[PDB]
């Protein structure tokens, strides 16, 4: 019971942290988009917003976050090697103990 | 009688009924401790759940404000020359791509955070395995350290 309740606690806390980070990044993206479109994204001659600028902004934001994902993958690979080495260290130490 | 052997081990040493009462009181104490431990566990679990609900609702409200502003601008978005607004299909494609990329980075953040916590725990374990061996782990080299002195 203690193990299960503890684990549910860590799951809840991790969800808390990731929700907080999602809020942060979503609001950062909101600031970026509002600055890019409502400031420099609306057609002046016609009084409307421009479709093409919204296009370019969408693709650029997606590319930036996908570069974020690529660096995430590089860090994940680094952490994969680190986790493997740490698991080997822990298993060897337990065996020696 | 139905499951364990019918043989009775009465020839053994006469275990004290005081010992039996001690183990019975220990059982009662362990059951009570189980009760209060689950009490605190549920308390903190509910606290975490309510905090997560509040954080998620705030995230959702801000996200929907951002999305409504985005769509307000999007339908405003018509070409400078042709003045034809963004195709609704193009806007939907952008929405799907942006939402998928944001979500994907979000599970990436989940996994990075949990992996980093597992990392900190693994370095802590590696340091904590300083215990010498067996058996007497720290006092052994403490007295050993005494002679090194």
């Amino acid at each position: 019971g203690r193990i299960k309740s503890d684990q549910i606690l860590e799951t809840l806390r991790a969800i808390l942290e990731e929700t907080d980070m999602a809020i942060t990044e979503i609001r950062k993206d909101a600031f970026d988009f509002q600055r890019e479109i409502l400031v420099g994204g609306e057609n002046s001659r016609t009084g409307k917003i421009e479709a093409e600028k919204i296009i370019k902004f969408f693709e650029e934001k997606e590319r930036q976050k996908d570069a974020l994902i690529a660096k995430y993958s590089s860090k994940r690979t680094n952490l994969e090697r680190q986790i493997l080495k740490t698991n080997n260290q822990i298993q060897k130490k337990e065996e020696m103990g | 009688n139905k499951n364990d052997g019918f043989v009775d081990r009465s020839n053994e040493t006469a275990m004290n009924e005081h010992k039996y009462l001690n183990t019975l009181a220990h059982v009662h104490q362990i059951r009570l401790d189980l009760k209060q431990t689950q009490t605190r566990y549920n308390q903190m679990s509910q606290e975490l759940q309510k905090k997560l609900e509040q954080k998620q609702k705030k995230c959702n409200e801000i996200k929907y404000a951002f999305l409504e502003l985005k769509r307000e601008v999007a339908k405003k978005a018509a070409n400078s020359r042709t003045d034809k607004p963004i195709p609704e299909q193009q806007i939907n494609e952008w929405e799907k791509a942006e939402l998928q990329k944001s979500k994907e980075l979000q599970e990436l953040r989940l996994q990075i955070l949990r992996l980093r916590n597992a990392y900190v725990k693994n370095q802590k374990i590696l340091k904590k395995k300083e215990e010498l061996a067996e058996g007497l782990h720290l006092i052994d080299f403490e007295q050993l350290k005494i002679e090194n002195q």
